[PDB]
């Protein structure tokens, strides 16, 4: 239910499917936050 | 802090304290069990 | 429907795996490809699961049992 | 079984035009309550009765304006239209008019009598006008039932009928609105002591106690018969 | 234990020792059909002020 | 109207504002549900004037509540009519009382 | 696109095949100024056509609540785990004791033992003093008339 | 004041009534006080807040 | 800690609540980190290493290949307001008191949160190594040995 | 419409035990299904014919302060286990019964002397505890017909238990029919002390009732 754009289509298929299947992703805002540090002085990036 | 684990909390110094009649299971969060229970009763008083 | 949980709880004791047991029978049984061991009553997937496994026919070991039986039986 | 002594209807008395008592036999101890309860909520629960659904006139479009020559509402008009009390014959979906003009309070009188349909209070008042020159034209029409039911209930029966200038209100049907019972130990002689139960109750003049009391007991009779079996 | 003024520590005490020694499903009927007594009793006895 | 009051929700309904009353009046001739004309006597009246004031009621007007202000008259026809009394009625106001 | 049209003409299959999907889904519910663990608690939906959530009277300590003005959030989850996590562990069934000291959280009070204290008692001695009975008869007598 | 009003009307002094059931019609104990409040409603309406 | 569970409970005992003690020695055990030394003990030279830390690199060097090397420890308790910001995680413990002092202490360490925190995966948007998460986790930090 | 009225069509009834009985019915119209309930538990607690124990009248002191004398058992509870016994008498009026057994000690129902309408539910039914010896007690037992329930305190000795029946209880639930949800649901609980069906006994209970109310009518619904 969150800002997931990739989740909410998918998870409404598996309703109507009745598949109750879910995959978390990530959020939206995880990004925002991400691009709005990377508009200042900081670098900042995810390892592996 | 008397449990020598250098990591969270054993079970086998905590009880239960809890609806159930058997000792703490693993992966329990006590600290959130905990620090929530102290500033419940609100009902305290001010101005001495 | 059921009104309280404690029989599985029994079976299990941890009270942690048991909801990922019973959630991996149920996702198999709603999919399709295997029956109820328990007669239903007209109730969902969770439901007939977690009667399954109170009544102590099903746990986290036989399931992979099985599992490796039908891939092996491929 | 031993002599049970089912009681009868005797006495019925006619306190007022709008209240009545109602006297029944001795019957058994145990009984004259239970029946009483039983035969007070049937009556005030499901008993038919006639009353006003909607009222259209030509004069004013909404429920919520004036009128010129008027001194209450339209709001006024259809509460009082509501408090109005009439009892009609078998064919049910009874439409009636009313037409007048001048200075002169409205009462039910004034209205088109027809055959099937009889006023039994002919002083209600209809708002009085007060102008000479106002003349209030609508034309009413009344049915029966059983329950109260409100306005909303109707709305999907009428689609694409119901046009501008037809104003609905809630309806009743419901002509008794208050009646009490009281038992006593009476009219008993050379037997074991009975009881007799007196019933005292108002209604609006549109239905007969003695009437309404067989539907009851009828209607009481009918839901029993499926617990024979 | 029923046999009390029966206060609410009465029926406190009541409901803990159904749960201690019956367990769960006994306590959680009892005190549901405690409950619709009280409903029922309170609606029966007045208690008028 | 209230049963039970103190006897100052006289003087709030008609210090609020919100009903009508008459100013300078000594009877009525024509009523209507949102017009009121009152004919003033003699007594009251000054030369240079008809002699009549008129009063137009408030039908249904929005609030900033989102709520409704409908003023009900008081009087019915050629009623004798002083000074300083209440006409119409206001939202939630009876006979010139405040009736919440 | 049917379906849609048919679920808002709201006929009565739709509320049919409602009432066969929510019987078998519990719904948790939450207070919105929470404080401790108890405030937000799962229950088994019901349909009753009102515009306001039927609370149980005991639930309402933990809640609590005072049944003035106040609004309950209300969630539902989707995934069959969710279900399952609600109903082994966020059930007021389940959540009888207290997490904070061991007391019981559920106090039955107000009408309920008032009553209670009632119907435990003796004035001097009421109506048929004497009588012997088994237990049933109790209530049996009670109910019509002889005490 | 009010219990020397109260007998004027054909009332009792104690303002307790005795009072049945409308669904069984047994007679309530403890005779109970019935009155005649003066209700408000508010705009704090259920068909706002769903 | 016996100070200050008797003075806590003197509070909430003349109000009348009744709560258990293990909470507040979770509060004082939270409370109490961060140990300062004074001996280097081949550790480090410097101050404000964690206890734990502390503990874990003496049972790895002392019993392993230099037990003489000891580092004599002195366990200074810390407020909340202050102990709280004694994170190794830079995500977390950044929104509770203040953000842009943490960020920029960060970035001049370059340090890595590595998202043990629940904050972490709360933010990030995962399952937090707790209830029924807990074992997810393990298994996920079980196979992050091998890879 | 404007005057029909449903009729409950699910009578589905399930039972427990030969005397206890759970009867669940239909949504009902609006505010009956209490009305309904209440009137049939007065009718099944206030009058309902019945053959029971009325009075005994034993060998010594006719007070209740009396004596073991090898009974070792206090005459009050030998008349309570009397009162928890389900004598059906067939068409004969109040008949004198007796007992007499040996001193081996279990006192069933089987011990009275059997007649030709006396007949007994369940013949293991105690009586008597267990005796000390072999002596012997004579009982002198007799039953009467009525209806309904009273005391032995006004009407003579130890009670009237004429109602066949143990416990009476009913409930009410909501429910709908197609849309409407303003239904009545009535479910009816009672315990039976025996010799009568459940079901026979609540359609002996609609039938009495009927019977009572039908000329209420006078002669209504003719065709």
């Amino acid at each position: 239910k969150s800002d997931d754009v990739n989740g909410r289509t998918k998870m409404y298929k598996n309703i109507v499917d009745g598949n109750h299947q879910m995959e978390p992703g990530m959020p939206e805002s995880f990004n925002v936050l991400l691009k709005e540090i990377r508009s200042l002085g900081i670098n900042i990036e995810l390892e592996d | 802090v008397s449990c020598d684990t250098d990591f969270g909390v054993c079970a086998h110094c905590y009880g239960r304290d809890l609806a159930r009649g058997h000792i703490i299971n693993k992966g329990e969060a006590i600290g959130v069990i905990a620090a929530q229970s102290i500033g419940e009763p609100g009902t305290q008083l001010t101005m001495r | 429907a059921r009104v309280t949980v404690q029989d599985a709880v029994e079976k299990i004791g941890n009270r942690f795996d048991l909801v990922l047991v019973a959630a991996r029978r149920a996702r198999q049984m709603q999919v399709g490809g295997k029956d109820p061991l328990v007669p239903e009553e007209n109730d969902k997937t969770t439901v007939i699961a977690l009667r399954e496994i109170e009544e102590g026919l099903i746990n986290n070991q036989i399931l992979d049992v099985r599992e490796r039986q039908e891939q092996q039986e491929q | 079984v031993t002599e049970f002594l089912k009681p009868r209807l005797v006495d019925i008395e006619q306190v007022s035009s709008t209240h009545a008592k109602v006297t029944l036999e001795p019957l058994e101890r145990g009984f004259g309550h239970t029946l009483g309860n039983a035969l007070r909520r049937i009556l005030l629960s499901s008993m038919p009765g006639c009353a006003v659904t909607e009222v259209e006139i030509d004069g004013v479009l909404h429920e919520y304006s004036t009128k010129e020559g008027v001194q209450e509402d339209i709001l006024e008009i259809l509460l009082n239209l509501k408090g109005l009390a009439v009892r009609v014959q078998g064919k049910d979906e009874v439409i009636l008019t009313l037409n007048k003009s001048g200075i002169g309070p409205v009462t039910a009188a004034d209205i088109t009598h027809d055959g099937d349909v009889e006023i039994v209070k002919p002083q209600h008042v209809i708002c009085h006008l007060t102008d000479e020159n106002a003349s209030i034209s609508m034309r009413i029409k009344v049915q029966r039932g059983r329950g109260y039911v409100p306005a909303s209930t109707r709305i999907h029966s009428e689609e694409d009928e119901r046009p501008i200038g037809r104003l609905l209100v809630d309806a009743c049907y419901s002509p008794v609105e208050r009646i009490a019972y009281n038992v006593e130990a009476a009219r008993v002689e050379q037997r074991t002591d009975l009881d007799k139960l007196v019933i005292e109750m108002e209604t609006n003049g549109t239905i007969d106690p003695e009437e309404a009391i067989r539907r009851a007991a009828t209607i009481l009779a009918e839901q029993l018969e499926a617990f024979v079996d | 234990i029923v046999n009390q003024a029966l206060g609410k520590k009465a029926i406190s005490k009541m409901l803990n020792t159904c749960y201690r020694i019956l367990g769960l499903k006994p306590t959680v009927i009892f005190a549901d059909q405690i409950m619709y007594t009280g409903f029922a009793y309170a609606a029966r006895s007045g208690a008028s002020v | 109207k209230p049963l039970v009051g103190t006897g100052m929700e006289r003087a709030v309904a008609v210090d609020s504002g919100v009903t009508a009353v008459a100013k300078r009046g000594g009877v009525v001739q024509y009523v209507d549900a949102s017009r009121i004309v009152i004919k003033v006597n003699e007594d009251e009246m000054y030369p240079g004037e008809a002699g009549i004031d008129i009063y137009n009621l408030t039908k249904y007007t929005r609030s900033n509540q989102n709520t409704c202000i409908n003023q009900m008259p008081c009087v019915s026809l050629g009623e004798p009519v002083e000074r300083g009394d209440v006409l119409a009625d206001g939202p939630s106001t009876d006979l010139g009382e405040l009736a919440l | 696109k049917a379906a849609k049209k048919m679920v808002e003409r709201e006929e009565a299959v739709v509320w049919d095949i409602l009432d066969e999907v929510i019987r078998e889904h519990p719904v948790l519910l939450n207070r919105a100024p929470t404080l401790h663990r108890l405030g937000i608690q799962a229950f088994e939906p019901v349909l009753i056509e009102g515009k306001a959530i039927q609370l149980h009277p005991l639930v309402c300590a933990a809640y609590n609540a005072d049944f003035d003005g106040d609004q309950m959030a209300v969630h539902v989850p989707l995934t069959l785990e969710a279900q399952l996590e609600a109903r082994a562990l966020m059930m007021s069934t389940n959540n009888i004791l207290s997490p904070a000291n061991g007391e019981p959280i559920i106090v039955p009070s107000q009408d309920v033992v008032l009553g209670l204290y009632y119907m435990t008692r003796d004035c001097v001695n009421a109506k048929g003093e004497g009588m012997v009975l088994t237990g049933p008869k109790e209530a049996e007598r009670l109910y019509r008339s002889g005490l | 004041e009010i219990k020397e009003l109260l007998k004027l009307g054909d009332l009792p002094t104690s303002g307790q009534i005795r009072l049945y059931d409308g669904r069984t019609g047994e007679q309530f104990e403890r005779p109970v006080t019935v009155g005649y409040m003066y209700m408000l409603k508010l705009n704090h309406l259920v068909d706002d807040k769903m | 800690t016996r100070y200050i569970v008797n003075e806590v409970q003197d509070v909430y005992r003349l109000q009348g609540v009744k709560i258990n003690d293990k909470h507040i020695e979770v509060i004082v055990r939270q409370m109490l980190r961060k140990a300062t030394i004074v001996n280097a003990g081949s550790s480090d030279f410097l101050e404000g290493e964690q206890v734990e830390y502390s503990r874990v690199k003496i049972a790895n060097r002392e019993l392993e290949a230099n037990g003489k090397v000891g580092a004599t420890y002195s366990r200074d308790l810390l407020g909340i307001t202050k102990a709280s910001l004694a994170t190794e995680s830079f995500i977390s413990a950044a929104s509770f008191q203040e953000t842009t002092r943490v960020l920029t202490e960060a970035a001049v360490a370059g340090k890595r949160d590595e998202l043990r925190g629940l904050k972490e995966n709360v933010i990030v948007g995962r399952l937090i190594p707790a209830g029924t998460g807990y074992a997810y986790h393990q298994d996920r930090m079980r196979r992050r040995a091998a890879g």
